[PDB]
């Protein structure tokens, strides 16, 4: 059971982190498609 | 108001086709003279 | 990005299809004549911009 209870504290502590994640996620459509209406050269080491 | 004109065609369709033609004839050589001059925009895509 | 698409039609003599082509893009009507037309489709993309 200590592996289990290790596994759903990791777990919990990625619960708050979600949503910073997810407004990181929003944030990054929104800049991604500002440099794209920037017209920037995506680098070949751009990962989409 | 009389619209068979193009039916009346003493010479047939050819008459208005060759007209049509010369369409495709100018807006062709438009867009082809604009192209490879259209492409000196590649310049800003590619920085320093 | 796209471009050169292309649309054709048939509608009989007088059927509206000129009257829809043009509420297509916005104007209310273009000019009904004989042979073939031409006519625009002005589409934009927000997402592209």
């Amino acid at each position: 059971t200590s592996d289990a209870v290790t596994f759903i504290t990791y777990v919990q502590s990625l619960k708050r982190k979600i949503k910073q994640f997810e407004k990181q996620v929003e944030l990054y459509r929104n800049g991604q498609r500002l440099l794209e209406k920037q017209r920037f050269q995506f680098p070949p080491s751009w990962l989409y | 108001f009389y619209r068979n004109a193009l039916t009346r065609m003493p010479d047939g369709p050819v008459a208005l086709e060759e007209s049509y033609s010369a369409v495709m004839g100018i807006v062709s050589e438009v867009e082809q003279y604009v192209k490879v001059w259209l492409q000196y925009q590649c310049l800003w895509d590619m920085q320093a | 990005l796209p471009s050169g698409k292309n649309i054709l039609v048939f509608g009989e003599d007088g059927s509206g299809k000129t009257t829809l082509m043009t509420k297509l893009q916005g104007a209310e009507h273009g000019k009904k004549g004989r042979g073939l037309e031409y006519l625009y489709l002005s589409v934009h993309d927000e997402d592209r911009d």
